[PDB]
């Protein structure tokens, strides 16, 4: 029971990773490729994450 | 006579000359499980890897057929690696004793690459694995080469 | 209760729209392009 | 002629010398020379650190000054034992530890100069006793790359330096570098006079006087006890509640403890009401 | 060993796995079997190591018949060589651990209990050495020592 709380605490060393930009899609290309513009910026060509 | 029998039955070395003849008839081992992790190559620890485990496999054995069919992999092995490696084949032929050393006279620094000083390092570490676990001249042998060994490169498997 | 067939027809016109590189010139063109791309 | 996984070992004052000057240089990337130890190829121990002053040119070996150099190891020489500089140590704000095409000009140099021309990336990201965002990185050569760049003779090791991995900035300058594993040295008295100037000094330790303790206790005391007079309403409702379906009811309010603790230690001042004191 | 298995430490808990595999050697206790295969699937690339090696040295001495999971985990050393995305250190000792098994053609085996009980002094020292081999690669060498063999010698006459 002591392992799982501290692992918990453990799992919060997740908390420290950056986060990541918010954009919105304009369109979709084919090759795991889409067209997001940044929230702030402009238009950039992504690559897709397998999931 | 009896004197000479008593003094051989209490030193065992025939009876474990007699189990390297059990492995060497009797080995169940299969080279396709030995091919088939050499294929998913690393090209890093898995070469290290492959090596001692071909030698668990083939201890006493002597068959170093995994060794024998690749050059090339084997050679890709680092200066170090190699020298874990020679030590490896002491490790299969570790049952011949003293028929072994002659055999790894085919194996010695001088017959194979006076370059390689790691090499030569792990050939004196292989000779050691063969006679481990016994007390002979050889191992007086051993200590004699160690004197005129290097301090270092050769005494780091001597 | 035809309805089914003509069902299946859309739901199928909708599979048929979803499923609707070199060895080394692409690969080339893949390393030379940023992972992120900036279209101006 | 092959790398391994190499220990590089911070002693205590070259570690702490490295924060307190790049946190005053934050803004301007200030750089430094490390006065490091080559006692083997293995082992890597910086026993001191010195700071370069600031220098306008920058974190580039340009910036570094030979004259500086030896007259501060003339006075090393004169008082205690000099070390040959391993290398150059310096903080990029920015980027935690990350590698630039100006830090390998410079630490190439390093290279040309000794051998192993360790480079430190120490920076603003902190915490308190916990945080060592520093890191060090030696480049690996273009001819090298060929060969395998780090042969390792022992797994664990290798393992103790899998567990850093790489950073994902890192990542991205990483080919023609290779990450080398940072251990504190060892730190015996060291040790002790921080952990003596710990729980003693650092921590509220004044001894003779260390054990507000009768005055705003009692406030306290029934403020806790309100909380949970309106928290316990929770467990009431979970033990009425048929909860044949397991649901959320706001359970272990506790402060029990805290509780337990204030009025228990206030209570110990019987102890300097008839002991400490008469 | 089953309490220190589950610990916060990566080392604690392979060194659990590689205290369990060594304490029952060729022989194994079912519950030991079960206790490996969590280990296996654990986060840490250094406790799923020192898991497939132990459970190499439980491996020698058994067959599929004796315990159900020996095919699985010989699969299993299979599946993490052949798979890339396994990491590098994590396979490390799994084809190691292949080797462990098939040692001496699967004939030779761990123990360091003598039938008369006396202790096997060249299987102790292996299988410490063998612990410090993760410290030290050539020292799986010294393990190579300690593989009593499981047939038997019936000679009438010595010659
Ligand atoms: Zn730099």
């Amino acid at each position: 029971l002591n392992a799982k709380v501290r692992l918990l605490r453990e799992e919060l060393q997740l908390l420290q990773e950056q986060g990541s930009y918010v954009g919105e899609v304009v369109r979709a290309m084919d090759k795991k490729k889409v067209l997001v513009k940044v929230h702030p910026e402009g238009k950039f060509v992504v690559d897709v994450d397998k999931n | 006579d009896q004197t000479l029998k008593m003094i051989k039955i209490l030193s065992g070395e025939m009876a474990i000359e007699l189990h390297l003849q059990f492995l060497i008839r009797n080995n169940n081992t299969d080279l396709m499980i030995l091919k088939n992790t050499k294929d998913a190559v690393r090209n890093s620890v898995c070469h290290t890897a492959t090596v001692i485990a071909n030698s668990f496999m083939h201890c006493g054995t002597t068959s170093d057929q995994f060794l024998r069919d690749n050059l090339e992999w084997l050679a890709r092995a680092t200066n170090w690696a190699k020298f874990t490696a020679t030590a490896s084949l002491g490790v299969i032929h570790k049952g011949h004793e003293k028929e072994a050393l002659q055999l790894m006279a085919t194996y010695l620094p001088k017959d194979t690459s006076p370059g390689s000083a790691y090499q030569e390092g792990g050939g004196l570490y292989a000779l050691g694995l063969i006679h481990a676990n016994h007390g002979g001249d050889i191992i007086d042998y051993l200590l004699n080469q160690l004197k005129n060994a290097s301090n270092d490169i050769v005494r780091h498997g001597g | 209760l035809e309805r089914i067939k003509d069902y299946l027809l859309m739901e199928e016109e909708f599979i048929r729209n979803q499923e609707q590189k070199q060895e080394e010139e692409r690969s080339k063109v893949d390393d030379l392009r940023g992972t992120p791309m900036s279209v101006g | 002629a092959v790398d391994t996984a190499e220990q590089v070992y911070i002693s205590s004052l070259a570690l702490l010398k490295m924060l307190k000057h790049g946190r005053a240089g934050v803004p301007m990337e200030v750089m430094g020379l490390m006065l490091g130890e080559f006692v083997d190829d293995y082992t890597v121990r910086v026993i001191d650190v010195f700071a370069m002053p600031q220098s306008g040119t920058g974190v580039s070996v340009e910036a570094v000054d030979p004259v500086f150099q030896a007259k501060m190891l003339d006075m090393l020489k004169q008082t205690g034992r000099p070390e040959m500089v391993v290398g150059w140590y310096h903080s990029h704000p920015g980027f935690g530890c990350w590698l630039s095409g100006v830090d390998i000009n410079t630490q190439q140099s390093f290279e040309a100069l000794s051998e192993r021309a360790v480079a430190v990336v120490v920076d603003p990201i902190q915490s308190v006793k916990g945080k060592v965002v520093i890191d060090a990185f030696r480049l690996i050569n273009a001819n090298m790359m060929v060969l395998g760049h780090e042969p390792r003779q022992t797994t664990s090791n290798l393992g103790h330096l899998n567990k850093p991995s790489i950073q994902a900035l890192i990542h991205g300058l990483n080919r023609h570098y290779y990450s080398i594993t940072i251990n504190y040295r060892k730190n015996e008295l060291e040790q002790k006079m921080l952990l003596n100037l710990h729980k003693k000094s650092w921590m509220e330790g004044l001894t003779l006087q260390d054990y507000v303790v009768k005055e705003m206790l009692e406030l306290a005391k029934n403020y806790n006890k309100a909380v949970e007079e309106e928290d316990k309403m929770t467990p009431e409702q979970l033990a009425i509640k048929n909860v044949g379906k397991q649901d959320p009811k706001r359970h272990l309010e506790e402060h029990v403890d805290v509780l337990m603790t204030s009025n228990i230690v206030q209570c110990l001042a019987a102890m300097l009401d008839t002991v400490v004191f008469k | 060993v089953s309490l220190l298995s589950e610990s916060y430490n990566p080392h604690v808990r392979y060194g659990a796995a590689m205290a369990l595999g060594i304490c029952c050697a060729g022989t194994g206790n079912k519950e030991a079997i079960n206790l490996l295969e969590p280990m296996t699937n654990d986060p840490v690339n250094y406790v799923r190591q020192g898991a497939l090696i132990a459970s190499a040295l439980i491996m020698i001495q058994q067959t599929e018949i004796t315990c159900p999971k020996v095919n699985q985990f010989r699969q299993l050393y299979s599946k993490v060589i052949n798979d890339k995305h396994d990491d590098v250190m994590a396979k490390f000792g799994a084809i190691l651990a292949q080797g462990i098994l098939d040692a001496g053609g699967h004939n030779v085996t761990i123990s360091l209990q003598s039938r008369t009980g006396h202790t096997h002094m060249p299987s102790v020292v292996g299988v410490l050495v063998f612990t410090q081999f993760w410290f030290w690669f050539p020292l799986s060498h010294f393990l190579s020592l300690a593989y009593t063999p499981t047939c038997v010698i019936g000679l009438n006459k010595d010659l």
